[PDB]
RNA sequence: UUAACCAUUGUAGGCCUAAAAGCAGCCACCAAUAAAGAAAGCGUUCAAGCUCAACAUAAAAUCAAAAUUCCAUAAUUUA
RNA sequence: CUCUUGGAUCAGGACAUCCCAAUGGUGUAGAAGCUAUUAAUGGUUCGUUUGUUCAACGAUUAAAGUCCUACGUGAUCUG
């Protein structure tokens, strides 16, 4: 029951240190390397929403993945009451 | 046998949930929490940790575990308290975009199979839907100075969520 | 309950009821007519432009008839063809066809018949594909094409070595 | 059934019953349920028919040829031998 | 046409069939029936059509097998029974066990039986002039057939 | 292959504030034959229930309705109305009674849904109302009035009611009633013939 | 062998034959739903 | 619009609810994979378990013609 | 605001069956029961009024069925 409250009180140790990744009791708290040195593909990650039915191109999976989604979900809609 | 449970390594002994049902396949209930709890001496404790125990005719005890849940794991990195019923409009821990991608760094290597889960958005976009299945909005970046003045007004709030909770304790208990 | 028509209102209706005209001909029985032509979405389109680049960049085609392995048993063959850098392909009979008519490859329709697997890679590690074949005894392989020659299980294990 | 043996030839183009039937022996439900039965597969080359075995421990062996069988008679008959 | 022969070890082996006399008289006919331009003029008499989709023991064939249309399928079938029940198809009697015999009892002359003889009520109460019980004579759904009376048949006797 | 298609989307619903049905008070005889005149054409949404008879609805019926789809509309996505007045002809008072004719819509539903989720409710409410009704939608109820222009037009018979009537031939009109003139035939006291042409 | 003006399945595993000159639908899971008309 | 075959996971999504895990709610409702709804149903004290939809593989193609004792006889095709 | 029925004798008939007979389902272990389908075969008792607006009581029976037939029936009898 003793879930853990918020934790730490330092902004720039969170945002150059995190204590809560370590998993080891003997294993030390990872720190932070340089922005430099990790890839630039991690950062360019979409921190939007989901582009939509609309934005997506026709001819691309996600655009379908999405749709196949719909399907399924107007199949339970209809399903529901049967 | 594959048997999934959630249970936390503080607490080994759930007992009439777990024991006998295991037991009427056929196992040793009292060496199961047991073996568990030596285990929890040996690393990390208190949070719920998967296991994938494997009950076969053999009888053969073979538990696999390993680290724990992400909502937990995000809690700590974005001091997060727990979740809240509403988990509409409730906000706890907002968190850096880079503190996002060092947490996940080994935490996605924690995976039953090599799965090659390169891509950090598989991840996020899950915690993003956990956060908000969660008592939690999780937005790109928070001011430290502005978690303090949200924090002022959700002291407020659950004050006043407490006293609505307790009017509505005090009429049921008359009614 | 509905009030008696007298005798000669009940004629008037008989005579006035409505009468269709009748075809000649049934649609049915008769030939059909020309059905539009279908227009491609964007799967096959997308899909014909996948299987193009895995038959003309993989060297190698190797063609399995699918087993159905379980979900738990079928991770450990992708992460042991994973270790090699090998891929599994599957995709719809139909949209299969029409390449293996007009392409480099077209003698390998009878053995693309029923639900079938393709085993794709970069180098001829064929020892270690038949050796991770060795790892489900009833599961067989077709044979396929291996540097761009076709040839069966007999000559794939003496290829191996 | 302790035994059960099926061959055929690929890329020969001929009986495919047989090779759905192998599926079909060939399924991991099916594996568990005649759990006795061990499963084999060999893929020959040859101009062969595919033939099918059924090997029993007491001595009865069925052979089934797909030759112009098709694979419910193959399940059909296999059920009612099973039962004897 | 495959025979199953079973010396155990068994196996079936193809034999030639007749083919279809050439030329039909009507190409481009999507359903048999239409190629050779009998849509509206066969009956129950006809074995000689009727037998051509009867097998061994009496039974109908599956449409995939015949090809034939819906409409036409449901027709033939119909038409089959009151051939049957009418005794026009000694040969096709069915099939017995092993010990069971034909019951031996006297048989009653039919024809045009839309229904199962078993099965049907006697009326007892008849009605009265134009209030009176009908007893069905023929099948509904052979209404639409080429007529050469001056007055549609009387399907209620 | 499957093949998928794109889903029909309602982002043109709007859903109004009040979804659910008002309650109806209990308490404020050519009336129910002949053709409708009113609430003839689909107002609001795409889906209701339309009579086909000519009857009186007092204030139990209207519960029936009410309670029936209130209990299973979701107020979120769906929304009803009501498209009949209320009872208001005095019937001796013992209760108050609300005339129908033939072609009027009684109640009608709308909101990001599709007919087919919400035929069997309203074929099932349709059964209990005390005259004959069926559910219809905006597609359905015009297939009906363009099969009935298609029947007329194609009508292989060179007799019919109308010429009959006006013309007084054979002096029909010694059997007759004046409204056979206006009706055409198409309706019979308070009954609705769904093939006269 | 409830008689009713409409029958109607009831379950997945019911199934409807014409024995004798009636409809029936006959469930071997649930004797419950046997009906006749 | 269908009859054939199937089912891995972030995690048991938060929430006084012990727990309420897709399924009491309650808001969110995202994730990986070719392909899988924080689930259209059952079912579990909660869990388990059964299904649906997905994976490949197939095929077909609206309302209508009761009380004395049965009561003409019969009949489907000739212009 | 008001204002023809009983009984005796002999019975003909309907099935919407009370008992006897053949069956399906069950929250049917056996024994008892509750419900539904089919069928008109013969049967279906004896005494009594302190209170009870077209009621009740005693003793029994395998059962003491519901109705139609100008109160079935007074040129057969009777209150
Ligand atoms: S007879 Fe030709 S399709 Fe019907
Ligand atoms: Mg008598
Ligand atoms: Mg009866
Ligand atoms: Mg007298
Ligand atoms: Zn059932």
């Amino acid at each position: 029951a003793l879930k853990d409250p918020e934790v730490c009180t330092d902004p720039t140790q969170l945002t150059t240190h995190a204590m809560g990744v370590n998993i080891y009791k003997e294993g030390q708290d990872v720190a932070l390397k340089a922005d430099s040195e990790y890839p630039t593909w991690l950062f360019q990650v979409n921190l939007g929403p989901p582009k939509k039915l609309e934005e997506l191109e026709p001819e691309s999976r996600e655009y379908w993945r999405l749709l196949r989604k719909q399907n399924i979900w107007r199949h339970n809609r209809l399903s529901k009451n049967k | 046998g594959v048997i999934r449970s959630i249970v936390r390594a503080g607490q080994a002994i759930p007992g009439p949930p777990l024991g006998p049902i295991l037991g009427q396949r056929g196992v040793s209930i009292n060496q199961f929490c047991k073996e568990f709890n030596e285990k929890t001496k040996d690393i990390k404790e208190g949070i719920p940790l998967p296991t994938k125990i494997f009950i076969k005719p053999d009888r053969t005890f073979e538990l696999k575990i390993g680290q724990p849940t992400v909502s937990y794991f995000l809690k700590a990195a974005a001091g997060i308290e727990k979740g809240a019923r509403h988990t509409g409009k409730e906000v706890a821990g907002l968190v850096s975009l880079k503190h996002v991608y060092e947490i996940a760094c080994v935490k996605a290597k924690d995976d039953a199979f090599a799965m090659q889960d390169v891509p950090l958005s598989s991840v996020v976009r899950s915690i993003i839907g956990s956060a908000r299945s969660l008592g939690i909005r999780v937005v790109k970046d928070l001011s430290a100075e502005e978690l303090e003045a949200f924090q002022k007004e959700r002291a407020v709030f659950l004050a006043a969520q407490k006293e609505a909770d307790l009017a509505a304790q005090a009429e049921a208990a008359k009614k | 309950h509905w009030r008696v028509m007298h005798f000669q209102r009940q004629k008037l209706m008989a005579i006035t009821e409505y009468i269709p005209p009748k075809p000649a001909i049934n649609p049915r029985c008769l030939p059909p007519p020309p059905k539009p032509p279908k227009e491609e979405s964007g799967l096959v389109r997308l899909l014909r432009q996948d299987i193009v680049a895995v038959f003309r960049d993989n060297r190698m085609i190797a063609v399995c008839q699918n087993v159905a392995l379980s979900a738990e048993d079928k991770l450990l063959l992708r992460h042991q063809l994973r270790k090699h850098k090998i891929f599994i392909k599957v995709f719809p009979s139909q949209v299969l066809k029409p390449f293996l008519e007009n392409s480099k490859y077209r003698n390998l329709l009878p053995l693309f018949v029923g639900h079938n697997l393709l085993l794709v890679s970069e180098e001829p590690k064929v020892k270690e594909m038949v050796r991770v074949l060795k790892s489900v005894p009833f599961l067989p392989l077709l044979g396929g094409c291996v540097d761009d020659t076709i040839l069966s299980r007999q000559g794939l294990v003496d290829y191996a070595k | 059934v302790k035994l059960v043996r099926v061959q055929f030839c690929p890329f020969e183009k001929n009986v495919e019953s047989t090779r759905t039937f192998l599926q079909t022996v060939s399924s991991e439900k099916v594996r568990a349920t005649n759990l006795n039965c061990s499963v084999i597969a060999d893929v020959r080359h040859d101009g062969s028919e595919p033939c099918v075995d059924v090997l029993f421990g007491d001595g009865y062996r069925l052979i089934m040829r797909g030759a112009h069988l098709t694979t419910q008679e193959m399940l059909s008959a296999l059920a009612s031998h099973i039962r004897d | 046409l495959r025979e199953v022969v079973k010396i155990t070890v068994i196996e079936g082996r193809i034999t030639e069939t007749p083919k279809a006399t050439p030329d039909p008289p009507n190409p481009s006919g999507q359903c048999p029936i239409c190629r050779w331009n009998l849509k509206h003029k066969y009956t129950y008499e006809d074995v000689l059509l009727l037998s051509q989709f009867i097998r061994p023991y009496g039974g109908m064939l599956p449409r995939r097998v015949t090809g034939l249309c819906r409409e036409e399928h449901r027709k033939i079938e119909e038409c089959v029974k009151m051939a049957h029940r009418a005794g026009l198809l000694p040969n096709h009697r069915p099939q017995l066990p092993e010990g069971c015999l034909p019951k031996d009892k006297p048989k009653l002359n039919r024809y045009l039986t839309r229904w199962a003889p078993k099965s049907v009520k006697p009326i007892y109460k008849k009605g009265h002039r134009w209030n009176k019980v009908g007893m069905a004579v023929g099948s509904p759904l052979l209404k639409d057939n080429v007529c050469y009376s001056r007055r549609p048949l009387k399907m209620m006797h | 292959l499957k093949t998928l298609l794109p889903v029909p989307t309602f982002e043109n619903v709007s859903i109004p504030e009040r979804s659910k049905l008002k309650f109806v008070e209990r308490v404020p005889l050519k009336d129910i034959r002949g053709p409708s005149t009113e609430a003839t054409d689909f107002t609001e949404g795409n889906f209701a229930i339309l009579a086909l008879g000519g009857g009186y609805l007092h204030w139990g019926h209207f519960e029936m309705m009410r309670l029936t789809i209130n209990r299973f509309m979701d107020p979120k996505n769906m929304f009803a109305i009501w498209r009949v007045p209320a009872p208001f002809k005095p019937i001796t008072i013992d209760h108050y009674v609300t005339p129908v004719k033939t072609g009027c819509l009684v109640v009608e539903m709308g909101g990001r849904c599709e007919f087919e989720e919400v035929k069997g409710i309203l074929n099932q409410v349709a059964h209990k109302l005390p005259f004959p009704a069926k559910a219809v939608s905006r597609k359905t109820l015009e297939r009906m009035h363009q099969n009935q222009r298609e029947r007329e037009l194609n009508n292989q018979n060179p007799w019919t009611f109308e010429h009959i009537a006006t013309a007084n031939m054979f002096g029909i009109r010694k059997f007759l009633s004046p409204y056979d003139l206006t009706q055409k035939g198409r309706y019979w006291g308070k009954f609705y013939m769904p093939k006269r042409v | 062998f409830k008689t009713k003006g409409v029958i109607k399945k009831r379950c997945k595993d019911c199934y409807k034959v014409k024995r004798r000159g009636r409809w029936f639908i006959l469930c071997k899971t649930n004797p419950k739903h046997k009906q006749r008309q």
